[PDB]
């Protein structure tokens, strides 16, 4: 298996119409498997154990950012296929690979191999 | 050294 992508971000809990961050920061990473099928997965940095793995199809998904609450990097996933989104947190000092991550998710999850 | 996280906030489709 080979990660196509891979960042320390946390997840956080939208709720209404209130997001709130989880402490729990993990890490957002993407893996091809042998099927073609693109796994979108979050490791939680508390014990390094993969506590989420969904696969994303195709435009499945999109990954923005949420200029909205200005403080740090924030970012949401939407399910174009469906009505259901993520929120995320970025924990890179820099905002130097922020970017390329943000865009590596995409095309990764728009564009995979 | 690495940075803190973010706080709660409301968040509207506009």
């Amino acid at each position: 298996n080979k990660y196509l992508v891979e960042f320390r971000a946390g997840k956080m809990s939208l709720k209404g119409t209130t997001v709130t961050p989880d402490k729990r920061k993990g890490l957002v990473y993407i893996q091809q498997t042998d099927d073609s099928l693109i796994h979108f997965c979050w490791k939680d940095r508390t014990s390094g154990n993969v506590e989420d793995d969904l696969i994303i199809f195709p435009d499945d998904c999109e990954f923005k950012r949420v200029p909205q609450c200005p403080s740090g990097r924030v970012y949401v996933l939407k399910f174009k296929a469906g009505s259901k989104r993520l929120f995320f947190w970025m924990q890179e000092p820099k905002t130097d690979q922020d970017e390329e991550h943000c865009r590596k998710v995409n095309e990764y999850l728009n564009n995979p191999p | 050294q690495e940075p803190e996280p973010p706080e709660p906030f409301e968040y509207i489709d506009d």
